[PDB]
């Protein structure tokens, strides 16, 4: 059983903010309940509301008039919609449903409320050298930088790469655009003979970029 | 949130913790409690439900109970891979879930020095007209670390962001990324630039710079 979101990226304020969740692996008339619960960045669990076997809706009351929570049986899929948004609408939205004492839940899907616009990142490495070595240890990267709405994501070598990387949290930039890196440590013995990449998707600006990441010359 | 939560918790491997979860006689009070952990990056795991059962695959060094309007989580044999958020969830007087504002667990581990890496701007950068440069405090505890950055033995203030890594799953540590941003026009005024590394783990401050131009 397998849960997973498709939605915007970023949201206009005012517009309506409108996600799917499709279940792979059971079949949507068969769930007690298909739901919806949000996170705020860096803050707690908030419930959207529920639609039941027989068709039945709860909402939270707070947020009541602005939900449509509604199922398609053909797609296997169900969907929120969340009209007249502002920027308290702006989190990480969780599908979830019970199936025939555990939920199933979707990976979460980041939906930005905000009136700037979609920028894609320029991908720059983090170049390993004398500078960045530590005994038999060396440190490379990818400065992925001036991107908006969040999140990207990077891999390393498609994912055969995972010991020893650190992908630190993106910072706002005064001028209105995230910034982020991600580093690995690997054995300076390895600088010559292992190529590293670092896969980075931004996914609201579409944009793909495999980074071949070199040692320096110093 | 509704519940009640200590912001955070601390503990050694091999211990235990308990998390409080504070409520009303309208939600904790009539109502089942629910426990969920939430590794960084991923979605809630439900640890206990009826206040005090494991779903399949939850081991027993969960547990939970309910007393009052209060719950609470116990974790026992305390590992690092249980560095996660734990929230607390239960049902209101009209049967709405209602969720906690949640606990950070932190591992407690020895102390230990970051190693320290410094990053010139990529050339690629250089053409785009800025310049980025990095500083990487790599694996270190505890978290509280500190970074000055220098450019001509000039203290830059303000000039700068940093961010810091979720606790590391398997040996406890944390990571901090600083960049220094200028302008190429800048960059290009400028020969030594230094990143100045204090913390806990090290006997006097660490140094890392290069001059601009020797790669």
């Amino acid at each position: 059983v397998q849960l997973q979101e498709s939605g915007p990226g970023l949201v206009k304020p005012s517009e309506t903010l409108s996600l799917t969740c499709a279940v792979s692996g059971y079949s949507i008339s068969s769930g007690y309940y298909w739901g919806w619960i949000r996170q705020p960045p860096g803050k707690g669990l908030e419930w959207i509301g529920s639609i039941y076997h027989s068709g039945s809706t709860y909402y939270n009351p707070s947020l009541k008039s602005r939900v449509t929570i509604s199922v398609d049986t053909s797609k296997n899929q169900f969907s929120l919609k969340l009209s007249s948004v502002t920027a308290a609408d702006t989190a990480v939205y969780y599908c979830a449903g019970l199936t025939q004492n555990d939920a199933n839940w979707g990976q979460g899907t980041l939906v930005t409320v905000s009136s700037a616009s979609t920028k894609g990142p320029s991908v720059f490495p983090l170049a390993p050298s004398s500078k960045s070595t530590s005994g038999g240890t060396a440190a490379l990267g990818c400065l992925v930088k001036d991107y908006f709405p969040e999140p990207v994501t990077v891999s390393w070598n498609s994912g055969a790469l995972t010991s020893g990387v650190h992908t630190f949290p993106a910072v706002l930039q005064s001028s209105g655009l995230y910034s982020l890196s991600s580093v690995v440590t690997v054995p300076s013995s390895s600088l010559g003979t292992q190529t590293y990449i670092c896969n980075v998707n931004h996914k609201p600006s579409n944009t793909k970029v495999d980074k071949k990441v070199e040692p320096k010359s110093c | 949130s509704v519940l009640t939560q200590p912001p955070s918790v601390s503990a050694a491997p091999g211990q235990k913790v308990t998390i409080s979860c504070s409520g009303s006689s309208s939600n904790i009070g009539n109502n089942y409690v629910s426990w969920y952990q939430q590794l960084p990056g991923t979605a809630p795991k439900k640890l206990i439900y009826d206040n005090n059962k494991r779903p399949s695959g939850i081991p027993d060094r969960f547990s939970g109970s309910k007393s009052g309007t209060s719950a609470t989580l116990g974790i026992t044999g305390l590992q690092t891979g249980d560095e996660a958020d734990y929230y607390c969830g239960t049902w209101d007087s009209s049967l709405n879930p209602v969720f906690g504002g949640g606990t950070k667990l932190e591992i407690k581990r020895t102390v230990a020095a970051p190693s320290v890496f410094i990053f010139p701007p990529s050339d690629e950068q250089l053409k785009s007209g800025t310049a980025s440069v990095v500083c990487l405090l790599n694996n270190f505890y505890p978290r509280e670390a500190k970074v000055q950055w220098k450019v001509d033995n000039a203290l830059q203030s303000g000039n700068s962001q940093e961010s810091v890594t979720e606790q590391d799953s398997k040996d406890s540590t944390y990571s901090l990324s600083s960049t220094l941003t200028l302008s190429k026009a800048d960059y290009e005024k400028h020969k030594v630039y230094a990143c100045e590394v204090t913390h806990q783990g090290l006997s006097s401050p660490v140094t890392k710079s290069f001059n601009r131009g020797e790669c």
